[PDB]
């Protein structure tokens, strides 16, 4: 079986910079003259789809920044000049044996410039009460870089138990990540405390960023 | 084109079945592949039925794996046993090229290897802290609460408000989900006009709309 190897697990390459990436096969994938590697893109929530075949043609309808090089046991996938739509995961894959297998994977992210977060805070709904739950739900929305700190606090003191996080993949337009951060308790102990800020610590601003709000009718 | 059916969620005791249904092309002329990418993971190829019928396989799940067809109904099958949660994954079937490429997709089946049980979604709105409106802009969310297996399918609008949304991966905490959702919109547009999160659990076949009201 032949193993394939990508490099580097993660880039980051401005808009309108170049962009390289390599597989390397544990043995040759070179069969009569030809080369049998090939590239897939797969954007978030899609299927892959075909870039490159037989090491260095450019498939149909595939924009001609794409290009891809190699013989034997080293190959690469060039993108020159990279776009936002070029947020994803690049994954080469042979057929000089079977089984045919891919590479690890190689995810390309889009540099920009830095921008802050756009933070919202959101009390538990009437409708979440009323079944016995509460859940507190902070937004912190296109901001870039990735790196970002939620710290909630309950009248004032820390709360770490009970946050559950989570990170968008890179937006395909405007390049930039949001993340959700909800903290749940009970209703029994939501309802005996007054006030709940989510606090967000970013490269990009002096000050955190608070929201907060006091509980009442 | 090519579209994959499956169970969405399996007991790892039980057997996983999977229908590849395959339009604008014959299964007399192209082979099959199937693909799999567990959550956060990469894509692994599982096997090959080429046009004339005979298979490939990965190595080190072909003791328990088998893909056939047939050719009449424009179907190919994925059987699998001695299920593994790390079985669980998104499963892809794609058209051979033969044996060069795949360059035809399906949008790929959720298989949750799991014994937790189905469980539907509460669904709930998420509108501004109570009062008027402060901002040119205002954010309204949406909580999806505890649900069992994956996926959801969110939209706002029935889709037609897709520009600054953000759905967020779903988190799992103690065998249940959760997920949630942004849409930001100029302040002329809510409360004013009517904004609605349409969500769909397939594992629990529900649907559910909420449309944010001010508090
Ligand atoms: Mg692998």
């Amino acid at each position: 079986d032949i193993v394939l190897t990508q490099s580097p697990a993660s880039l980051a390459a401005s808009l309108g910079q170049r962009a390289t990436i390599s597989c390397r096969a544990s043995e040759s994938v070179d069969s009569y003259g030809n080369s049998f590697m090939h590239w897939y893109q797969q954007k978030p929530g899609q299927p892959p789809k075909l870039l490159i075949y037989l090491a260095s043609n450019l498939e149909s309808g595939v924009p001609a920044r794409f290009s891809g090089s190699g013989s034997r046991t080293d190959f690469t996938l060039t993108i020159d000049p990279v776009e936002a739509d070029d947020a994803a995961t690049y994954y080469c894959q042979q057929n000089n044996g079977v089984p045919w297998t891919f590479g690890g994977g190689t995810k390309l992210e889009i540099k920009r410039a830095d921008a802050a977060p756009t933070v919202s805070i959101f009390p538990p709904s009437s409708e979440q009460l009323t079944s016995g739950g509460a859940s507190v739900v902070c937004f912190l929305n296109n901001f870039y870089p990735k790196d970002i700190n939620v710290k909630w606090k309950i009248d004032g003191s820390e709360r770490q138990n009970g946050v559950l996080n989570s990170w968008t993949d890179q937006d395909s337009k405007d390049s930039t990540y949001s993340m959700s951060s909800t903290l749940t308790l009970t209703k029994d102990e939501y309802e005996r405390h007054n006030s709940y800020t989510c606090e967000a610590t970013h490269k990009t601003s002096t000050s955190p960023i608070v929201k907060s709000f006091n509980r009442n009718e | 084109q090519v579209k994959l059916e499956e169970s969405g969620l399996v007991a790892p005791s039980q057997s996983l079945s999977i229908t590849c249904t395959v339009s604008g092309f014959s299964l007399i002329r192209y082979g099959v592949h199937w693909v799999r990418q567990p959550p956060g993971k990469g894509l692994e190829w599982l096997g090959v039925i080429w046009a004339g019928g005979s298979t490939n396989y990965n190595s080190a799940l072909m003791s328990r794996l088998r893909i056939s067809k047939d050719n009449s109904k424009s179907q190919v099958f994925l059987k699998m046993n001695s299920l593994q949660t790390d079985d669980t994954a998104m499963y892809y079937c794609a058209r051979d090229d033969e044996g060069y490429v795949m360059d035809y997709w399906g949008q790929g089946t959720s298989v949750t290897v799991s014994s937790a049980k189905t469980t539907a979604p509460s669904v709930y709105p998420l509108a501004p802290g109570s009062a008027a409106q402060t901002n040119s802009m205002v954010t309204l969310g949406c909580l999806v609460k505890g649900y069992f297996p994956e996926p959801v399918t969110v939209t706002w609008n029935s889709g037609s408000l897709s520009s600054g949304v953000h759905t967020f991966p779903a988190v799992l905490q103690s065998d249940l989900y959760t997920l949630s959702s942004s849409v930001t919109v100029p302040s002329s547009t809510w409360p004013s006009e009517t904004v609605t999160c349409n969500v769909a659990h397939p594992a629990s076949s529900t649907k559910v709309d909420k449309k944010i009201v001010p508090r």
